[PDB]
């Protein structure tokens, strides 16, 4: 558990909580792989609105059915939920990466959240497309092999944490498929 | 003259050949080939972006990461 | 459980070695080297989509698509 | 005609046969426009944030992106500037860029104060962006296009680029 991020997790109250300094110090250390996992968080969440906009649209590409009359993100409203469910898996799953646990992910995010989108006929086969695209995005995030020049971090080999955020977004996949 | 009302040219170019939904926007009728699945449209649009929406691109743009593309030229 | 209220954990990494902006939200002890220069900020934050948003995915869908 | 009262116009079947009759290379024209406005959001993005990154005083209390009011006419009017340079590419014509985007632009930004060489630096970054959608060599690419040469549509682009650049700069 992070301690200091006790009442964001549990949606207690909406104060914003800072770890830096010595705090920081010793997060780097509850956790493994302590800065390339801040780099590989950083280098997700920084690019959040493309993620979920590429991971939808390419969702939709595949199938354009889903922007048709009768499809699931036909009209803003329906489109701007999809958009936001996508960046709240997204984030979710950012904090698995964070803390380096999948709990806070199953039991904030995934439990219970297939019966809700079973009951709204969102649809689920769609939805693991989403899902694919936004793990591959990550993936490629974080598992950069472009040049140092190319790169925001000191160059080095991240395939570790790529596939560690590739097994939340497989938990996200075998929750709602 | 540039006249202030933020509006411009909004394209969309639909290259919907094969697409099983039927064209019904064109105007000056059938070329007898694939020009009649295709498509550019071209409005004149006010151009908005919302408080809200700047404000989640700051906090995506205050940490000084990057896409896959370019260099970075970041000194921060 | 997943409790509908459409808020998410919102991470923002701040890494601003040598980052002329003092530091300053961050009050708890100091390290005394460059994690006092850093921070990892969380916030439990309503997730909200505007219309625009939508709008422009929607453009973008339609255009990217063929059939 | 019809784009030029517009600027819905929706030119599609014999009308767009009839279009890319009067604008060179038509079919690759309007790939090349489709590749910068399908991916318009990520060019406008990528390149305020790579205009901040370089200059983080921008996003600071004396910045001119300071706020969210401000930073929202910042990005609207990345948006506006792609826009109408798309336009251009699509026409294969800049009376309108100049028209309607460039002419007075420059005595706006400097009545306000937006700083010209971080607008300079936006624009040049999505320049760059749009050069490499045009050549399908961005890092998102486009799968099943006919392979030929595009450099003289790029150059083209490039030349509306140039044209925003010097009005502002
Ligand atoms: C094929 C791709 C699709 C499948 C499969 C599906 O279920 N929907 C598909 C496509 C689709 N098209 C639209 C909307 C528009 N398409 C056009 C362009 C076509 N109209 C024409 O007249 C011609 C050529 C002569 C075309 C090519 C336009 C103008 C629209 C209206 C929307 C707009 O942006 O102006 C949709 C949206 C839902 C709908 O209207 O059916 C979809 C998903
Ligand atoms: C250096 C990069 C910068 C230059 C140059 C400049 O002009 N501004 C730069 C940075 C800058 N930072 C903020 C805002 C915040 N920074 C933090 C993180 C730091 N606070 C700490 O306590 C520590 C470490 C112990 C940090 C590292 C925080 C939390 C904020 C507040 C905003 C937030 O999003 O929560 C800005 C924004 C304008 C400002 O507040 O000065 C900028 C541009
Ligand atoms: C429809 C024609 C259609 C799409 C839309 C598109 C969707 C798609 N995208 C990927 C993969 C990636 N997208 C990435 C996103 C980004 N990179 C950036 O630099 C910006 C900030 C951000 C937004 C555009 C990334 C990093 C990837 C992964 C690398 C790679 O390109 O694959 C996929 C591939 C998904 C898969 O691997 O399963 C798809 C489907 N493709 C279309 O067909
Ligand atoms: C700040 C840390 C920071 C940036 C942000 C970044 C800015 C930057 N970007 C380029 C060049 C390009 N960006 C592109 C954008 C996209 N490619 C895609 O596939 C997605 C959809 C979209 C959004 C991310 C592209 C296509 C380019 C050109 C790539 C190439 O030529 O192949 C640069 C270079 C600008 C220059 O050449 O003048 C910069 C600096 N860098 C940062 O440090
Ligand atoms: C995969 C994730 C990346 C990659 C990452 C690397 N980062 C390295 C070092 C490094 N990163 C940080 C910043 C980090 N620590 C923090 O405390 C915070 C925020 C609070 C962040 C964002 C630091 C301070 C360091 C160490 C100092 C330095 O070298 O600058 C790193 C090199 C060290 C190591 O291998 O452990 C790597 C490889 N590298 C890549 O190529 C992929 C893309
Ligand atoms: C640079 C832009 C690219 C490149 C482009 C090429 N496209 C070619 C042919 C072609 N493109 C389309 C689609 C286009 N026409 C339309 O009317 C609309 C939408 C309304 C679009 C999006 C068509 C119909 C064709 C003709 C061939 C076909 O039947 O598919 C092309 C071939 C040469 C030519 O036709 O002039 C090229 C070279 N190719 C590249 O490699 C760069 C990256
Ligand atoms: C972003 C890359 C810039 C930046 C831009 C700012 N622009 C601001 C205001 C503003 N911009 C325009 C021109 C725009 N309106 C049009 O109708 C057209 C073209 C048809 C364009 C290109 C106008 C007329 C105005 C003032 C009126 C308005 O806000 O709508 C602006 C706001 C400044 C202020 O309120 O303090 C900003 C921040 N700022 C930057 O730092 C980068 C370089
Ligand atoms: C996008 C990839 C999808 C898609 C999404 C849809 N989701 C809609 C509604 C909906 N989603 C949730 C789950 C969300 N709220 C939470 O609190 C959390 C996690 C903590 C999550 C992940 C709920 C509870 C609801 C119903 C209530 C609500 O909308 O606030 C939705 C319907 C929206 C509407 O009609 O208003 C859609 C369209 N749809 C797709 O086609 C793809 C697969
Ligand atoms: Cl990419
Ligand atoms: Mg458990
Ligand atoms: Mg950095």
């Amino acid at each position: 558990m992070l301690d200091a991020f006790s009442r964001v997790v549990t949606n207690a109250d909406s104060k914003a909580a800072y770890v830096g300094g010595a705090d920081l110090q010793a997060l780097k250390k509850f956790i493994s792989e302590g800065n390339k996992r801040l780099d590989s968080v950083n280098s997700i969440v920084s690019n959040a609105s493309c993620i979920v906009s590429d991971a939808v649209s390419g969702m939709i590409c595949e199938n354009p059915s889903l922007i048709s009359p009768s499809g699931n993100c036909y009209t803003n409203r329906r489109m701007a939920a999809c958009l936001r469910d996508g960046e709240i898996i997204l984030r979710y799953v950012s904090y698995a990466l964070l803390s380096g646990d999948a709990s806070v992910l199953e039991d904030r995010c995934l439990n219970g959240l297939k019966e809700t989108y079973s009951s709204l006929g969102v649809p689920a086969n769609s939805n693991a497309r989403a899902v694919s695209i936004m793990k591959a995005c990550a993936v490629a995030f974080v598992n950069n092999t472009a040049s140092q020049k190319k790169l925001s971090t000191p160059q080095g080999d991240c395939s570790g944490l790529a596939s560690e955020v590739g097994g939340y977004f497989d938990k996200v996949t075998a929750a709602i498929s | 003259a540039m006249d202030k009302s933020a509006k411009a040219p909004q394209i969309t170019i639909f290259d919907h050949r094969g697409c099983s939904r039927a064209p019904k926007e064109s105007t000056g009728g059938k070329a007898g080939g694939q020009d009649d699945e295709m498509m550019v449209k071209v409005a004149s649009t006010k151009v908005t972006v919302s408080e809200s929406d700047a404000a989640k691109k700051l906090q995506e743009f205050i940490t000084f990461e990057k896409g896959i593309d370019g260099p970075f030229t970041s000194k921060n | 459980a997943m409790d509908k209220s459409a808020k998410a954990p919102v991470i923002t990494i701040f890494d601003h070695r040598g980052c002329s902006r003092a530091p300053k939200e961050y009050t708890g002890a100091k390290a005394g080297g460059k994690d006092d220069e850093m921070m990892v900020k969380a916030q439990s934050v309503k997730i909200e989509v505007s219309t625009g948003t939508a709008e422009g995915v929607l453009a973008t869908s339609l255009a990217k698509m063929t059939k």
